[PDB]
Order: C-alpha cells, then structure tokens, then sequence
C-alpha cells in the first residue's frame, strides 16, 4: 500500500510565525478520474481523535483554522501554515483513502 | 411428472341422440303467454351427442382434455355424484392463466390462478382415516404453480362419498359458454330415475351464474372424484375407484330457435328451426 | 412497503371510491393526473393497483408522470403518461421513530432508469468505474441502496409521507372496479323519468 | 447532539478475545459508515476496517483479518468490532470513526473522515 | 419559460361559445366553501403555460 513519508519529524515552529509541514508520498493521489485528489490532511488533538485539516489537498475544513492552508498534486502533500497559535502543538497526518485498505501517515509533531 | 393413471386406451365414441334436451333461457326477460324467436349457440335437436363413462365397475376410465369447441353441453344423473366439477382454459397448464371449478364438500369453489393442472388430475379421497369418516386425500388436481386473478366461493354441491356406482335420482345438467369474457353457466337438477338413456320430454336450464373473465377458454376437462383404498389399482395416483361416472357431452352450435312462454312465464315449448322444413 | 421494493397490490371486482377520502382517514396531501377525482363515483376499470410505499415527503413534487427526479427514477418510475391519483400523506407521527426507523429504504442509484412499473432488487455493489466490484464498497463501486432517516427531528420535507399510487386501467376484459351509483325513492303514480340499473 | 459513544472499560490481561462497541447519537446511523481506528505508542493512528451498516458489508486491512470482524445493529443504531485475541501491546486507544455515505456522487469528498470519533483505552 | 401566458385551469362547467371567464374565483375543489382562504382544495383558478 502507498508509503507516506512525512517531513520534518517535528515542526519546530516558534509560534505566531508561518510554517509548513510536508509529506512526500510514493504513489497517486490525483483523482483525475473525478477531479481533485481523494487527499486530505488530519491533525490528531491533545486527547482527542483527529479533526480534519484540509479537503482535497487544498480547500479548508469546516473548522476554519485559516492559520493553515494547503496545496499539491499527484504525490506532493504540502501543508502550509500561515499563522501559529500556541495550541497548534499537535501531530499532523497525511493519509490515503484512494484505495482500500487505508494507511495512516508517520505524523509530524509541533512545538516552539 | 404427476404420477400416471391406468386403464385408459379408450374405446370408440358412443354416437347418441340428444332427444332435443338442452333448451336454456337466453336473456333476463320476463315473457308470458307469448311466443318469441332468437338465435344463439344451442344444442341442436336430435343432435348426435355422445355418452362417456369411467366404466371401471368394465375395468377402464377416462377424463383427458376434451376441446371446448366454442360451447359445451353436459348431462349426468347423480348416481353417487362422482363428478366434482370441471376445469377450463386452453393450454391447461401454469403457462396460461387457467380456471378451476370445484364442488368441494366445504363449498363450490372457483379460482382463476394459472394452475399447473396435473396430466393425471384428480381430487383424492383415501381410507387413511385422519378422521373417523373417510372424506379427503391429497388433492393433485394441480401442482401448486400459480399466479392469481380471481376467487369465488359458494355453497357446496355435496352428496355422500364412494368411488362406486349409484342411483338415477336427479339429473344435474349444465351448459357452459363464454360470452367473450363472460363465462356463463346454466343448470337444472331434474328428478329422474330410469336406465342410462338421457331423457325424452322437455325442460330448460336456468342461468346459474356468470363470471367476467379474460381467458381464451378453448379446452377443458371434468373433475372426477377418485377414491383410494388398499384394493384399488395401486398406491397414490394408481389408487382410485370411480364407479362408471357415466355422463354425456355435446357441443353448442349457432342456431335460430323459437320459444314459448306460459302464463307463469316458464319456457314450455321450443323449435330448432333447421331440423325439418315443417319445423323451419 | 419500502419504495425500492414497492407493493403493487391488485384491487378487483368491488366498489371504488374517493368520497371515503373525507371521513376518518382524510388525506393530508394528494394529487391526480389526467382525470378529475369527481369521476371516481362514476367510472369503472378492469384493474386497479395500490402501488403502495412511503417516501421522503418532498417527493410529492417528484412523483408525477414525466417528472424525472432520480430517486423516483431508481425506485418507482411512474409511467410518464399515466392518468391517475396518488395517496402520499404525512406519516411522521407513525413512521418516524425516536432513534429512527432506519428500515425504509430507497435505491440511491442504478445503471439505468427504471422503466414504467419496473422493479429492480439487484443488490450487488453498483459499478461506476472499472472491474467487477467484489465488495470494493467505495471507489469504483458503491452499495446502491440507502435508508431514509425517519426521525421526529426531521424537517417536514425529510419526514415520512405514506404513499399509495393508484394505478388503474382498462382492457378487453370488462371493467368491474366501479364507483357507486346513487339511489332514489320508489315514487309511484306520478309520471317520472327512471334508470332501473340501465 | 451528534456523538458516537464507545463501550466503557475493558482491562484484562492478554489472550482472551474482545468485542468493542460504539453507539451513535443525533445522526442517521445508516447515513455514515462506521470505521474503527486505534492508537499505537509508535505511529498512533492505525486503521482496521469499515462497516457499510445499511448493507452490512465490510472490508479489512491485511494485518488483522483472522482475528478481526466488525458488525452493527442498525435498529440499535450501534456498531460493533470484535477481535479474537488481545495482546498486552494490542492495548490501545481504540477509536470508533464516523464516515458519511456518498452524499457527493463519486463520493471522494464524502470519503473525508469524521475522525473526531471517540477514543477508548481498551486494555 | 414565459410564465406570463395563462389559462383557466378549472371551471364549474364548460364555457358557452366565445365566453371569456376572467373571474378569479377560488375554485372549490372539494368540500367546504373556500371563502377566499385559497387553502387546499381552494385553488387560484388560472394556470400558466411553460
Ligand atoms: C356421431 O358421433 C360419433 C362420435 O363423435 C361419431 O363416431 C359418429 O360417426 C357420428 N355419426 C353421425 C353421422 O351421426
Ligand atoms: C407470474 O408469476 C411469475 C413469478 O412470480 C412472474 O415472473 C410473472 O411475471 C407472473 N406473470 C403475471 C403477469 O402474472
Ligand atoms: C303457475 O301459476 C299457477 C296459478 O297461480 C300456480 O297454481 C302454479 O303453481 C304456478 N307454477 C309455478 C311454477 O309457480
Ligand atoms: C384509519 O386511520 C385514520 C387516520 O387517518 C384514523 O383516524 C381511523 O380511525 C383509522 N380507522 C381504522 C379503524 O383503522
């Protein structure tokens, strides 16, 4: 199944400032069949299973963390973080559901 | 396959005289002390009808598909009431919608349900005595393949049971017609006791009932009652007895008639207009 | 019935009506096509069928001949030229359940429309992409049926509405499902017009 | 209120089997697949499988098949996952996860995951 | 569509030749006199073409 290398291991963002998380992946998440990607980002919360970050490798979740934004194509996952609140300490995930079985990503942690 | 019956390579048909029976009322109309003429499918006078019989007593029986050649006449004296109705249709199978008339002991019962009538169809009665008086067995008039459009249930035409002969007490006599989607039936129950000969004299059948139908009825056969006991000619279907079941069948021809009505308004005289120039 | 598996119960040789629609079970909501309801004390039909089911209530706009809203077109496409009338009344108090009566189903989709009076209870995962679907349950193929969400919290359009679409027809076989003829007193000696049953 | 609340505590030392459950609230149970996910002290998020509750259909990750099955009761609006055997290190914060049916035709955006779920430290 | 073109949909009976019934009577399409309430069974008497 698709391997999903996340980089860095730890986003060392001293807060306020913008940032990016990246996850290179081996294999396809372009939905050139139906348009868009089958690709989302997810962030595991301190004590709670993940809130969705971003639909379709670009458009934001209904939770409005507009401090975050995204882009990519094919097998680029780019997470870009326009602002950091001190609560953004957390573990950020790329994942695949373009095929079944699923896989979860390697996680990236957040800290100063 | 339904289990084959026995003793059924027939002998030739008994050509016989109508004696002009089978007059019947054509309409709803009260008429009296008056004469009137009409035309219909009728049993013609002195028609060469035929006599038919489950003559097991000899040692033979019969009731395969007879053609409903666009109208049928029936007569039988009661003589232990072996007949328990008739079935109709054309294909007489579960591949066209098809009609049952049965004189069950519970009821006269009618259904139109695309019956898989058995090639060896009957209603059974058997001495296995699931009640103290022997009265029933497995039916196998049909195998149960069905698609349904009609039922009707009516008082039984029930008299006592045995698969053997009986007395001439009443003539149950009937005529069957489809008026292009109206299967109309006529009856009478005339008391007569005599030898085999269908009676001379006069009467007319009244219009027993009608069912609106769609089926293109072209073929039919009688429900014989078949009675099972351990002397009868085998097990199950091969177990049967049926007396002689002597009866008559004939056909209804389009013919003009003159009719007469008394002060009571009964039919009381009739003429087949094609027998003889005098009659004509 | 669930509309995906809609009943087609025949009615036969008995007195038809619409006056009963104004007594102990008067319709909430109702429509006719091609015929005025007033004639249903007069006309007679060879066959009549209760095409009986429940809907999501908004389908009152969908369940029409010629109207081609897909759920109907996958569950019961009425004949697009049919002439007749339909029960479709609200049943929220009845069919909605507190936890939710998630047992009334509709086909979400099929490879084609239904034809008039067609019923399809193919239940394999519907193909929408390539290769035999074999339980893939979400990419090339999807399971084609879904329940309605019938609960008291449902907004009125989402609420259940109980349906009998009334198919009725005439054939070479004579009509017998007939509306009640009226009756009048046995006046005598006066000169009158009459109809004694014809 | 929309929620999906798990079975409470399970705690035992290894080798017995287990059944874990999660009951919906608010939403039409057939309006979502339930999926089941678990924590790992390494990777964290790990996916086991999905129930199409309305069909009852299931699919499963290669790691788990022989032990695992999962099932539902739609009339009880409640989902089940069942495992032949728990190790000590199969102790995890197990999640019931919520997954909407294809309100979007072609369903890709329908296959965003409501991974809010709820976690439970089945042990 | 041109929903400005209309027809009387309902009447108590057919017209006579060259009548022109422009009367906006709420059609009692059932029981109860409708009294202008224009409820169910109480319909605005014209309808548009598409
Ligand atoms: C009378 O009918 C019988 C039986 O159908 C037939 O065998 C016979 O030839 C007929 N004869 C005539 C001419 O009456
Ligand atoms: C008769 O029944 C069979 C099986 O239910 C069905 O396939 C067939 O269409 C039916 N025919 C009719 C119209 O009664
Ligand atoms: C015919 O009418 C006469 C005179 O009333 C009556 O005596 C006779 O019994 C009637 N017969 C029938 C068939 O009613
Ligand atoms: C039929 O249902 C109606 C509700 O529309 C109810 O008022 C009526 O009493 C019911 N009648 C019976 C006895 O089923």
């Amino acid at each position: 199944d698709i391997q999903m290398t996340q980089s860095p291991l730890s986003l060392p963002v001293t807060p306020g400032e913008p940032a990016s998380i990246s996850c290179r992946s081996s294999q396809s998440l372009l939905d050139s069949d139906d348009g868009n990607t089958y690709l989302d980002w997810y962030l595991q919360k301190p004590g709670q299973s993940p809130q969705l970050l971003i639909y379709t490798l670009s458009y934001r979740a209904s939770g409005v963390p507009d401090r975050f934004s995204g882009s990519g194509s094919g097998t680029d996952f780019t997470l870009k973080i326009s602002r950091v609140e001190a609560e953004d300490v957390g573990v950020y995930y790329c994942m695949q559901r373009i095929e079944f079985p699923l896989t979860f990503g390697g996680g990236t942690k957040v800290e100063i | 396959q339904c289990v084959n019956l026995t003793t059924r390579t027939q002998l030739p048909p008994a050509y016989t005289n109508s004696f002009t029976r089978g007059v019947y009322y054509p309409d709803k109309v009260f008429r009296s002390s008056v004469l009137h003429s009409t035309q219909d499918l009728f049993l013609p006078f002195f028609s060469n009808v035929t006599w038919f019989h489950a003559i097991h007593v000899t040692k033979r029986f019969d009731n395969p598909v007879l053609p409903f050649n666009d109208g049928v006449y029936f007569a039988s004296t009661e003589k232990s009431n072996i007949i328990r109705g008739w079935i109709f249709g054309t294909t007489l199978d579960s591949k066209t919608q098809s009609l049952l008339i049965v004189n069950n002991a519970t009821n006269v019962v009618i259904k139109v349900c695309e019956f898989q009538f058995c090639n060896d169809p009957f209603l059974g009665v058997y001495y296995h005595k699931n009640n103290k008086s022997w009265m029933e067995s497995e039916f196998r008039v049909y195998s149960s393949a069905n698609n349904c459009t009609f039922e009707y249930v009516s008082q039984p035409f029930l008299m006592d049971l045995e698969g053997k002969q009986g007395n001439f007490k009443n003539l149950r006599e009937f005529v069957f017609k489809n008026i292009d989607g109206y299967f109309k039936i006529y009856s009478k129950h005339t008391p007569i006791n005599l030898v085999r000969d269908l009676p001379q004299g006069f009467s007319a059948l009244e219009p027993l009932v009608d069912l609106p139908i769609g089926i293109n009825i072209t073929r039919f056969q009688t429900l014989l009652a078949l009675h099972r006991s351990y002397l009868t000619p085998g097990d199950s279907s091969s177990g049967w007895t049926a007396g002689a079941a002597a009866y008559y069948v004939g056909y209804l021809q389009p013919r003009t008639f003159l009719l007469k009505y008394n002060e009571n308004g009964t039919i009381t005289d009739a003429v087949d207009c094609a027998l003889d120039p005098l009659s004509e | 019935a669930s509309v995906y598996a809609w009943n087609r119960k025949r009615i036969s040789n008995c007195v038809a009506d619409y006056s009963v629609l104004y007594n102990s079970a008067s319709f909430s909501t109702f429509k006719c096509y091609g015929v005025s309801p007033t004639k249903l004390n007069d006309l007679c039909f060879t066959n009549v069928y209760a095409d009986s089911f429940v809907i999501r209530g908004d389908e009152v706009r969908q369940i029409a001949p010629g109207q081609t809203g897909k759920i109907a077109d996958y569950n019961y496409k009425l004949p697009d030229d049919f002439t007749g009338c339909v029960i479709a009344w609200n049943s929220n108090n009845l069919d909605s359940k507190v936890g939710g009566n998630y047992n009334y189903l509709y086909r979400l989709f099929r490879k084609s429309n239904l034809k008039p009076f067609e019923r399809d209870i193919s239940t394999e995962i519907y193909q929408a992409g390539s290769t035999p679907c074999n339980g893939v349950e979400g990419f090339n193929c999807y399971f084609p049926l879904q329940s309605y969400g019938f609960q008291p919290t449902n907004g009125v359009g989402y609420q259940p509405y109980r349906v009998v679409v009334l198919s009725f027809e005439l054939l070479h076989a004579p009509a017998t499902v007939c509306g009640p003829k009226k009756s009048t007193n046995l006046v005598k000696n006066k000169c009158v017009n009459f109809n004694f049953n014809g | 209120q929309v929620q999906l609340v798990q079975s409470g505590a399970e705690v035992k030392k290894p080798g017995a089997s287990v059944k874990v459950s999660c009951k919906a609230s608010g939403y039409t149970f057939t309006g979502y697949y339930m999926h089941w996910v678990r924590q790992a002290p390494g990777q964290g998020l790990e996916w086991m499988g999905r129930i199409n509750p309305n069909s009852g259909g299931t699919n499963y990750a290669q790691k788990f098949q022989g032990r695992v099955t999962m099932t539902r009761d739609t009339s009880i609006s409640t989902a089940y996952m069942e495992l032949s055997r728990l190790r000590s290190d199969d102790t995890a914060v197990y999640y019931c996860a919520r997954v909407p049916y294809c309100s979007s035709t072609s369903c890709h955006r329908d296959w965003y995951f409501d991974l809010w779920g709820r976690g439970t430290l089945v042990t």
